[PDB]
């Protein structure tokens, strides 16, 4: 019904937040904004109506079906997970959150295929590793003998180093010992500011 | 000044029911429309149903229908909220809330502190944790990574540290993720010398304390 | 030329002054005689805006009727908070009179003729008159009563169709009627037929006019929760206070008499406003009023589990009883 993103922005204060909601169905549009262990806040109503209280900081917009939610001169109080609502429906929410302007850092890919430990027991888990890059941006698509997938793959983070103020992922491919039978080639596919072109790391079933 | 105040958190059990309660001050209780919202992190904030404290007139989110009943004491200025058959996914913080003007309801300016309520199971089953390992070709020119993939346990949360604190730079443990099956999953990587790997043994800890469970596997190249 | 403007109305009514009637001892003395003749002009090329929902005229025919009550019935006692006051508990006679509104002298009344008007937006068919047609001031929940009919096809109107808190009038286009008594044993339970045939049909076209909001399977079902007054068909009878329950009326799903039980209760929640009022026991011999069922107030489901969309009997607010009724009107000053 109501489709919210990106999920999570990345940013310093002084920035400019655009968080976007697409929706198909007819209703006045509003965006709360929740602060860590705080009760949401209306912040626009009406599509672009500031509420009480509210800078001019704040900017909501539509473009056809896609309404934008703009905060400009970002500030601390800011930081925390926006949602859009239509009537009774949400967006999943948008988390924006403190980060650490850095140098570019590309990810290192690698991928782990299932520990035959595991095969005996009917359930198949492919990883892929993106270590150590930046910004938080990156994009990790599956294929199974080439083809997309899609719902079978979760995701997992970490917060920014505060070492080195990279973040690493994790992307894993859940599938059932049936499917991964099936199909020979496993890869991931990952883009990244910092990589010229889209890296794949890919294996085939039972080979090394 | 329109402020609605809620009632103090709560623990509960799989199977029980809670009653949560919400006072209303600073305008007319029955002139305006009531909700209960509720939110938990990760998910999308759910919309349970509205009450008109008028005659108590309402309207329950169908996902609901059921399991919720809505009340109010219009002597009391107090909604009452019940939800019956508690599950761990009823975990959340509860908001009552109430629109800007009495002429639309959803444009939600005023809010509670929030009630949060906890659902605790008394099951619990320890991980199953598989080998994560280095095979490729070494990995890179001179980095390897391994790790773990702590799976299928419950509930949260799990320790895992390698050659039992030895092993620490170049670790990421990434955030325990739920799966539709109920158990939560997690991955555990470092990154180390490939030329090592021969030689360096490597295996990481596993503690689930709510399953009083240790495991300590060794994760090995894949020597063809 | 005029512009859109709010005032005060007057009420005209042809009550009788001998009668001992509630409405007509009301109307004796807060309204005027009616006009035998009253005039209606069409007006050519005139264009205007209307909305039900923003229209002072049923934020006025409300007081008046929370005024007629409070001032015609009669109960033993009289709750509100704490400590009630007691009085008189004169059994009363009770049958609502049409009242009509009325504007005075520099105003007037502009009434919607075009035949497909929701209660929104621009009537290009504007007439103009002195007084509304005569309104049976009937309060009730769930089913409204002896109102007025679509002309061609049954009407849906809403504030705002799509929002799930507003209240959705139907309006008939076909009277079903409905025939309530308790015979001369309990002296409270009481009966309601209407003819199940004749029902079934109604709620079918229905059906077809939520469809075009909701092209889907139309399910209606029994309210959710609310006072007795909400979840159940209620209705003033010769005074007596009747509940019946509407459980074989909602709960169909689309893609012989039937017989409602009712209970007549002496202790009523107050409409008027926050309260409970006792009445006497009920007056012994045959008490019956038989109605036309002339509209019906729904409200939707919300949340999304398309396949269908649920619709159960609603109401509480009565200013949705008079909105069924003055939703064709508008006042305007005369510039
Ligand atoms: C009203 O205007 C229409 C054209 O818009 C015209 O056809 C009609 O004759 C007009 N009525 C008069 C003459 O007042
Ligand atoms: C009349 O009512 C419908 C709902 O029945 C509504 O969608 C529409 O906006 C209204 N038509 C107008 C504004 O002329
Ligand atoms: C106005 O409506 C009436 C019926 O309600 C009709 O006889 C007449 O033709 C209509 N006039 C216009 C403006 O079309
Ligand atoms: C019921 O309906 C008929 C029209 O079919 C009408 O003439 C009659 O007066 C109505 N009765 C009441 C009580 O309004
Ligand atoms: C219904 O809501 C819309 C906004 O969603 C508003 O523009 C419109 O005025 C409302 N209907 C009326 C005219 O009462
Ligand atoms: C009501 O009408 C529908 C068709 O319009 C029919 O399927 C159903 O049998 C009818 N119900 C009764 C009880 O007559
Ligand atoms: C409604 O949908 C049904 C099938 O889903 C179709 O038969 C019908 O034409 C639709 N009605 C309209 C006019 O949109
Ligand atoms: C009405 O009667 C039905 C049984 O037909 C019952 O399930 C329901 O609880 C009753 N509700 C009221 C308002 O009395
Ligand atoms: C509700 O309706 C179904 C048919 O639509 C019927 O089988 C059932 O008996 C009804 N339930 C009640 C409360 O009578
Ligand atoms: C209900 O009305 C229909 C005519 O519309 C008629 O055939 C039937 O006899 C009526 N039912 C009863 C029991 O009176
Ligand atoms: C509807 O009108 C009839 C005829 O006057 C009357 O007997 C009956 O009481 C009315 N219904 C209600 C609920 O007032
Ligand atoms: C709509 O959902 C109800 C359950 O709430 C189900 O019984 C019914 O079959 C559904 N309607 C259709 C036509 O799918
Ligand atoms: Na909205
Ligand atoms: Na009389
Ligand atoms: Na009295």
């Amino acid at each position: 019904v109501l489709t919210q993103s990106p999920g999570t922005l990345s940013l310093s204060p002084g920035e400019t937040a655009i968080i976007s909601c697409r929706t198909s169905q007819y209703g006045s549009l509003a965006w709360y904004q929740q602060r860590p262990g705080q009760a949401p806040r209306l912040v626009i109503y009406s599509g672009s109506t500031r509420a009480a209280g509210i800078p001019d900081r704040f900017s909501g917009s539509r473009w056809g079906p896609d309404y934008t939610l703009t905060i400009s001169n970002l500030e601390s109080g800011d930081f925390g997970v926006y949602y859009c609502q239509q009537y009774e429906f949400f967006g999943q929410g948008t988390k924006v959150q403190v980060d650490i302007k850095r140098t570019v850092a590309a990810p290192s890919v690698f991928i782990f295929p299932p520990s035959d430990e595991q095969l005996k027991s009917g359930t198949a888990s492919v990883v892929c590793l993106l270590n150590n890059f930046y910004p938080r941006e990156a994009k990790v698509q599956w294929k199974v003998d080439n083809a997309l997938q899609s719902g079978n793959s979760q995701e997992s983070v970490t917060e920014q180093d505060s070492k080195d103020s990279t973040y690493s992922l994790s992307s894993t491919l859940t599938l059932s010992k049936a499917d991964y039978e099936k199909h020979k080639v496993y890869a991931c596919e990952v883009t990244h500011q910092g990589l010229r072109s889209p890296v794949t790391k890919s294996f085939n079933r039972g080979e090394c | 000044q329109v402020q609605l105040v809620q009632s103090g958190g709560q623990m509960k059990k799989p199977g029980e029911s809670m009653r949560i309660s919400c006072r209303a001050s600073g305008y007319e209780f029955i002139d305006c429309t009531l909700n209960w919202i509720r939110l938990a992190p990760g998910k999308r904030p759910e919309w349970m149903g509205w009450l008109k404290p008028r005659g108590g007139a309402v309207n329950y989110a169908r996902p609901l229908q059921g399991r919720v009943t809505m009340t109010r004491d219009v002597y009391s200025d107090t909604a009452f909220l019940e939800l019956r058959s508690l599950t761990v996914d009823d975990t959340a913080v509860y908001f009552c809330t109430r629109g800007k003007n009495c002429d639309y309801n959803w444009d939600f300016e005023h809010w509670g502190r929030g009630t949060p309520v906890i659902v605790s199971s008394p099951s619990t089953k320890g991980p199953s944790v598989f080998p994560l390992a280095p095979s490729s070709k070494s990995t890179s020119g001179g980095t390897a990574a391994l790790g773990c993939l702590v799976k299928d346990y419950f509930p949260e949360p799990v320790t895992v540290s390698w050659n039992s604190g030895a092993l620490t730079s170049g670790v990421h443990t990434f955030p325990a993720v739920l799966q539709s099956s109920g158990l939560y999953s997690l991955s555990s990587v470092v990154t180390v010398p490939s030329s090592s790997l021969g030689t360096q043994t490597y295996i990481c800890n596993v503690n689930h304390k709510p399953s009083n469970t240790k495991v300590d596997k060794k994760v090995e190249p894949k020597s063809c | 030329v005029w512009k859109n403007a709010e005032t005060t109305l007057f009420c005209a009514s042809d009550a009788k002054a001998y009668k001992t009637e509630v409405h007509n001892v009301w109307a004796t003395h807060a309204c005027v005689p009616t006009d035998p003749n009253p005039q209606e002009i069409h007006l050519e090329n005139v264009t205007e805006e209307f909305n039900v929902w923003k229209n002072n005229m049923v934020e006025q025919m409300h007081t008046d009727i929370i005024s007629l009550w409070d001032q015609s019935l009669k109960p033993c006692v009289k709750l509100t908070g704490g400590s009630a006051i007691t009085q008189a508990c004169p059994k009363v006679t009770f049958e609502p009179i049409p009242i009509h509104y009325c504007a005075p002298a520099g105003f007037a009344i502009l009434k919607c003729k075009d035949e497909e008007f929701n209660g929104t937006g621009l009537c290009k068919n504007v007439s103009t008159v002195q007084c509304t047609h005569g309104i049976k001031p009937v309060v009730s929940t769930q089913l409204l009563l002896n109102g007025s009919l679509a002309e061609k096809e049954i009407r849906i109107k809403s504030e705002n169709i799509s929002d799930n808190a507003k209240t959705i009038i139907v309006q008939l286009t076909k009277p079903v009627l409905i025939n309530c008594a308790r015979p001369s044993g309990d002296i409270r339970q009481a009966y309601c037929v209407v003819n199940r045939t004749q029902w079934n049909d109604t709620l079918g076209q229905v059906a077809i006019q939520l469809r075009k909001h909701w092209n889907t399977t139309i399910i209606f079902n029994e309210p959710s929760g609310g006072d007795l007054e909400i979840t159940t068909h209620s209705f003033n009878c010769g005074g007596e206070f009747f509940y019946c329950n509407t459980s074989d009326l909602f709960n169909s799903t689309w893609n012989d008499n039937i017989t409602l039980p009712c209970r007549i209760k002496q202790i009523i929640n107050m409409w008027q406003r926050v309260g409970q009022a006792m009445y006497a026991p009920p007056i012994q011999g045959v008490i019956r009023c038989q109605s036309n069922i002339t509209g019906i107030l729904l409200t939707r489901d919300g949340g999304n589990t398309r396949t269908n969309e649920t619709f159960r009997p609603g109401g509480g607010d009565m200013r949705d009883n008079w909105r069924s009724e003055l939703y064709k009107y508008k006042v305007v000053k005369i510039e």
